[PDB]
RNA sequence: GCUAGUUGGUGGGGUAAUGGCCCACCAAGGCGACGACGGGUAGCCGGUCUGAGAGGAUGGCCGGCCACAGGGGCACUGAG
RNA sequence: GAGGAAGAAGCCCUUCGGGGUGUAAACUCCUGAACCCGGGACGAAACCCCCGACGAGGGGACUGACGGUACCGGGGUAAUAGCGCCGGCCAACUCCGUGCCAGCAGCCGCGGUAAUACGGAGGGCGCGAGCGUUACCCGGAUUCACUGGGCGUAAAGGGCGUGUAGGCGGCCUGGGGCGUCCCAUGUGAAAGACCACGGCUCAACCGUGGGGGAGCGUGGGAUACGCUCAGGCUAGACGG
RNA sequence: CCGAGGGUAGGGCCCGUGACUGGGGCGGUCGUAACAAGGUAGCUGUACCGGAAGGUGCGGCUGGA
């Protein structure tokens, strides 16, 4: 299904913190900051010139990894963007961003991409009052997303949200704190996001 | 050729020849071993290369190859063949599929076991 | 001070009595990614000598390349001997859709969204030059207009 | 001729039955298209051909029978 | 004769009929003469019945013969309201 | 002489690449129609009717470009490219939807229509089509 | 409509009937160029009136005989032996195409 | 290179109805390198797969038409 | 799922210093697929019955295979991972075994005692209830080239004329309007494709709407080019 | 009368096969024709001859001085 397995090793192989694992990412004991080189035996050995296609490969993989998504679901979206009117690097990035599992993370109901999935899955989120437990759910603008009843009062969601007082969630959303709802406002601009990824090489990659 | 030449003589569409006619033209075919020897390959390869003549359900009688280290095949072993040519061995159009019918998988193989039909380790 | 990006290192052979003898060919493109490229092809006894050499020549040979919004301004086919390159402008969501050589030119010429197709003899060295003097023949609506 | 195809099937059906049919195809200058059979005991072999010839009228002669050896050539 | 009937579309456990004029003898989901409205029997939306009253009455007019369920629907779109 | 229109276009193309000021082409009305568009569109200076050894010709006056700097200093041509598109051996008619937009608009396409010999953009404006004659850039 | 064709009478030698040749032009599906093509229609003439050479119109009709389903509508030319000869030429040429 | 019901005529027979559809007489015609005749293969489309596009390849499910009901032939009933 | 060592054991590598699997595990916490428990559908409203007329209109009643299912509410256990690859194309490298053997292979080609190419292991890349193989189609193949190829020497100019069909055809004016172009109109079924929206928690699926187009019938208009007929010309051709 | 079809006879095309017999492709014997003027410049249509490449005549070509 999802990935499940060592997530750190990824961030070495890809060469950057795709923030993938909660509070730790921001420690001085996060994997990157300790040992920022590929997993494995030859992790330390001198690099060879990366092949043209190789470059495009990691890039596609850097992105996908960030959203912990199956390469099937991934490519399906990517095709949707092409058929869609607009900038494909861009619209890809947003069609990707409208993911319910993601929106929960973006609202900080959960600490991490990964975690967001489990919340959504055990129906802790609800879109527009009605409950939703598909993490693929495509959030439209003006969807009201929130924890609902029997978990609003839960050790975790409180903790993450307690910790959500004095931070500002990103420009394309909104957040009724401790009420525990947020609003998808509008689909993001490529430049609101500031992922370490070059949406263009991905496009390039699905060309060959 | 002038356009008039094209109207007159058309362009001739290509057409292709099967490298695999004995399969006739199924994805696999079953057969019965008539001979089971080793063959030497052409230069510059040197080996004692395992091979089996086969009589296919399709009618044809063809010769096929036994991939993997060691085989329990012998005459009248009934086996199925898949398309696949050996470059070294002239006239071996096909491959014999391990792990099917009278053909035991390679015993004790730990890698690429879906090729060579070996069931997974305890 | 530009970027550069070797596209072809290759070895070749002479022949003296009692031995073949070697020489090396590097075919580097160099560019500022803003709209100035320049292809150079240098050769020398050792590899990196032949790569530095390539660099030098390269800069001594840059090119205009207009950039009507990250794409080129009009579709064009040039054909340096037997090899034919075909460039073609494209929408912004497109990316560089190109052979692995002509992309190294386009990339460093700052091109971002274009279509190519290599036709004819697909020798890199040729396809590279074919490409250079194919960019070289681009003109803007203005560029034209002044000509009539 | 005799009836190589008609013989071989006869093996096939018996061969389905039993071990000692028990055929790897073979050929010798005495007769065409002759095959080897080993029979667990002498009697099976004697039953099986006999069955063949009375039943199917494939009246034939079988050479035999073979004991198996531990030859260790000096070379 | 020629009739007005529910022709079934939609999917399994999700019907959506296309109330339709069609000769008796056709298989139901076959070429009909003219679609004259739809009828979602589960009512999953505002519009879930939509006879084209004008045509319905023409067809009716010249001796097409509605089903029972097809007659019952036409009512609810006023076909017979005099 | 099978195609006097190719013949003209050819005369022209040939001429320019040697850098001549003019070249005579045997005169026909239709040809003047092309020359009309060619100068109006700026690919030539213009033309005039004339005469050589008795029989009517057509003198076509040739634009080029500024000199160039470096080795090989020959001027850019104003007519870079000019070929027929409707040989007699192969008549090409095009509908209004189908009128080719040449070179991204940097160049033109003449075409006899029944409202007259127009440019592509004229033909698109009046909203007609017909025999695609040639293309220039 | 019914159907109106135009074309050379390229033979009688039948009773009440005229073999009429009919040309048609159209472009090559793929090669675009224009080609002509042709076909004889046996046409009805109750009054063995229409002689050879003629250019006539013939019209879709109800079956008069197996393979004769057009009447002659009206004459529109005459003496076009030039055409008729072009057919009798292509008919004559054929004995050189055998083996 | 093919054709004697073969191609047209007339008058009958037949059908819901045109027609060598079938029958008698009459004329010598009809078709073909724009590929007749013979041979091979195939159910045909809406569609479908691929492809930048032209194109190529394909006709399973579904919808339309066709054809067959062990291999052949025949008619009966009947609006069919 | 969040946390969790400058980092356990094991196994792999090592220049015997150390590296690696690896936040991975252990482990602390909370969430709770599965299961148990409870309630439980839409699809079904007509023919029928009543008022009124056996009409419109209004009212009332019968009927569920799927199914005690979906779904809802409560309770609730940390709960399957596999497969292909790791010389080059092509993302991913070390040791050991084997010694032109065994074997690998699509193609280059590997293997004849230090094999990143065989077999295993560690490590790595890919994809994941799948991952590979065979078969076949299009693709890459502008490698039948209409778009979009060629024939001095690479395959390719007929040994040479003559000329039948057919292809193609100069300058000007006029009539026709066949081609060609334009407009209206009929047709181009539904399903599919495409755009938008809506319905099943999403999607797949489905519903509703929208635009498509070639084509072909009919009517109306255009006249440059191609055709056809008529007149005229001398730059092509023929003749004195 | 026609008529499924069965039977008689004579043909035509296809496939399988056959003592033997050509050649063809892939893995020691005789020479040494070609590739350097290849030790007689080569090639070539043709004829005759020869174990074998090949030689020779007639004419041609340069892709030979
Ligand atoms: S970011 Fe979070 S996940 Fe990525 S390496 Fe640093 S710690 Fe591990
Ligand atoms: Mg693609
Ligand atoms: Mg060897
Ligand atoms: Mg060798
Ligand atoms: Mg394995
Ligand atoms: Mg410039
Ligand atoms: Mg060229
Ligand atoms: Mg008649
Ligand atoms: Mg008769
Ligand atoms: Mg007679
Ligand atoms: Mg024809
Ligand atoms: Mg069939
Ligand atoms: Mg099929
Ligand atoms: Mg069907
Ligand atoms: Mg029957
Ligand atoms: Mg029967
Ligand atoms: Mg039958
Ligand atoms: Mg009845
Ligand atoms: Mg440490
Ligand atoms: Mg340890
Ligand atoms: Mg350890
Ligand atoms: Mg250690
Ligand atoms: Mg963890
Ligand atoms: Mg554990
Ligand atoms: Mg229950
Ligand atoms: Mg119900
Ligand atoms: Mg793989
Ligand atoms: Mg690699
Ligand atoms: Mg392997
Ligand atoms: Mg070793
Ligand atoms: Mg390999
Ligand atoms: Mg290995
Ligand atoms: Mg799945
Ligand atoms: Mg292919
Ligand atoms: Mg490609
Ligand atoms: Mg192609
Ligand atoms: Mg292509
Ligand atoms: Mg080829
Ligand atoms: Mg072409
Ligand atoms: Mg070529
Ligand atoms: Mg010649
Ligand atoms: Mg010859
Ligand atoms: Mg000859
Ligand atoms: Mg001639
Ligand atoms: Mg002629
Ligand atoms: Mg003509
Ligand atoms: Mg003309
Ligand atoms: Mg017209
Ligand atoms: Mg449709
Ligand atoms: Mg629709
Ligand atoms: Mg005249
Ligand atoms: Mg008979
Ligand atoms: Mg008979
Ligand atoms: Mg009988
Ligand atoms: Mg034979
Ligand atoms: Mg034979
Ligand atoms: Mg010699
Ligand atoms: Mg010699
Ligand atoms: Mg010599
Ligand atoms: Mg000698
Ligand atoms: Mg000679
Ligand atoms: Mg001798
Ligand atoms: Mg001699
Ligand atoms: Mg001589």
């Amino acid at each position: 299904g999802r990935y499940i397995g060592p997530v750190c090793r990824l961030c070495r192989r890809e060469g950057v913190k795709l923030y993938l694992k909660g509070e730790r990412c921001y420690s001085p004991k996060c994997a990157m900051e300790r040992r920022p080189y590929p997993p494995g035996q030859h992790g330390q050995k001198r690099a060879r010139r990366p092949s043209d296609y190789a470059v495009r490969l990691r890039e596609k993989q850097k992105l996908r990894r960030i959203y912990g998504i199956s390469e099937r679901q991934f490519r399906n979206l990517f095709e949707e963007a092409s058929k869609k009117k607009g900038v494909t690097g861009s619209v890809f990035l947003g069609l990707l961003e409208s993911r319910l599992d993601n929106v929960v993370y973006r609202l900080g109901f959960a600490v991490s991409r990964r975690q967001a999935r489990q919340l959504v899955r055990h129906g802790h989120i609800t879109v527009n009052g009605r409950r939703v437990d598909l993490p693929s759910y495509r959030v439209r603008p003006g969807d009201e997303i929130a924890v609902a009843e029997k978990s609003r009062n839960l050790e975790l969601i409180r903790q993450n949200l307690e910790a959500m007082k004095g931070r500002k969630v990103g420009p394309w959303l909104s957040l009724d704190v401790e009420g525990m709802k947020g609003k998808f406002l509008r689909l993001p601009d490529r430049e609101d996001l500031a992922l370490p990824v070059n949406e263009q090489l991905v496009i390039e990659f699905y060309s060959r | 050729p002038t356009i008039n030449q094209l109207v007159r003589k058309g362009r001739e569409k290509v057409r292709k020849k099967s490298k695999v006619p004995a399969l006739k033209g199924a994805p696999f075919r079953r057969g019965v071993c008539t001979v089971v020897r080793t063959v030497t390959p052409k230069k510059p390869n040197s080996a004692l290369r395992k091979v089996a003549k086969v009589r296919l359900t399709s009618g044809y009688e063809v010769t096929a190859y036994i991939p993997g280290e060691g085989h329990n095949l012998q005459e009248h072993s009934v086996v199925l063949i898949r398309g696949g040519r050996v470059k070294d061995l002239p006239g071996v159009r096909y491959h014999i599929v391990r792990g099917v019918y009278d053909a035991a998988g390679v015993k004790d193989r730990k890698k690429s076991r879906s090729k060579y039909g070996t069931k997974k380790p305890k | 001070d530009f970027e550069e990006k070797m596209i072809l290192i290759r070895r070749t052979a002479r022949m003296q009595a009692g031995g073949r003898r070697f020489r090396f060919g590097a075919l580097v493109v160099v560019g500022d990614r803003q709209g100035r490229v320049g292809l150079g092809f240098g050769k020398a006894p050792e590899v990196p000598l032949a790569v530095q050499k390539a660099g030098y020549y390269a800069r001594r040979n840059m090119v205009e390349v207009p950039l009507q919004n990250g794409t080129i301004p009009h579709e064009i086919e040039v054909e340096f001997g037997a090899s034919k390159i075909v460039l073609k402008p494209a929408a912004p969501g497109t990316g560089v859709i190109a052979g692995a050589v002509p992309r190294a030119i386009l990339e460093l010429a700052g091109v971002t969204d274009i279509l190519t197709k290599e036709l004819g003899s697909r020798n890199p060295i040729n396809i590279a030059y074919a490409t250079m003097e194919a960019l070289r023949q681009l003109r803007t609506k203005a560029d034209v207009e002044r000509l009539r | 001729s005799g009836d190589y195809g008609k013989l071989r099937d006869a093996l096939e059906k018996l061969k389905l039955n039993d071990a000692a049919l028990t055929f790897e195809p073979e050929s010798s200058t005495a007769l065409g298209f002759g095959f080897r059979c080993g029979f667990l005991g002498l009697l099976h072999a004697e039953i099986v051909q006999e069955r063949l010839e009375r039943e199917f009228g494939l009246s034939l002669i079988a050479t035999a029978p073979s004991v198996v050896y531990k030859v260790r050539l000096k070379s | 004769m020629v009739k007005i009937r529910l022709a079934r579309f939609g999917s399994k456990h999700n019907p959506h009929y296309r109330i339709v004029v069609t000769d008796a003898r056709r298989k139901r989901d076959g070429k009909y003469i003219e679609k004259i409205g739809y009828y979602d029997p589960r009512k999953t939306t505002p519009d879930w019945l939509k006879v084209d009253v004008e045509r319905a009455r023409y067809w009716l007019s010249v001796g097409a013969q509605p089903t029972d369920t097809a007659r019952r629907l036409l009512r609810q779109a006023g076909v017979f309201r005099q | 002489l099978t195609d006097p229109i190719a013949d003209m276009l050819t005369r022209i193309r040939n001429a320019t690449r040697v850098y001549k000021e003019s070249t005579d082409v045997p005169a026909s009305r239709f040809k003047e129609e092309i020359l009309r568009i060619l100068a109006r569109e700026g690919f030539i200076k213009g033309y005039e009717r004339v005469d050589v050894d008795g029989k009517p010709y057509l003198r076509v006056y040739l634009k080029y470009g500024p000199r160039r700097q470096g080795p090989d200093p020959r001027p850019e041509q104003v007519i870079h490219h000019i070929r027929r598109i409707s040989k007699p051996g192969r008549r090409v008619y095009v509908g209004v939807k189908e009128i080719p937009r040449v070179r991204r608009g940097l160049g033109i396409a003449i075409l006899s229509t029944s409202k007259g010999v127009l440019t592509d953009r004229e033909a698109r404006k009046l909203g007609v089509g017909g025999e695609l004659i040639c293309e220039v850039w | 409509p019914k159907k109106v064709l135009t074309g050379v009478v390229v033979s009688d030698k039948m009773q009440k009937t005229v073999t009429v040749l009919v040309e048609r032009q159209f472009p090559h599906p793929l090669y675009g160029k224009v080609i002509k093509r042709s076909k004889k229609y046996l046409a009805h003439d109750p009054e063995e009136k229409y002689k050879l050479g003629d250019v006539v119109e013939i019209i879709e009709s109800r079956p008069i005989s197996k393979r004769k389903r057009f009447r002659v509508l009206r004459l529109v030319e005459s003496g076009r032996m030039d055409l008729v000869e072009k057919y009798l030429i292509r008919r004559q040429n054929y004995e050189s195409l055998s083996k």
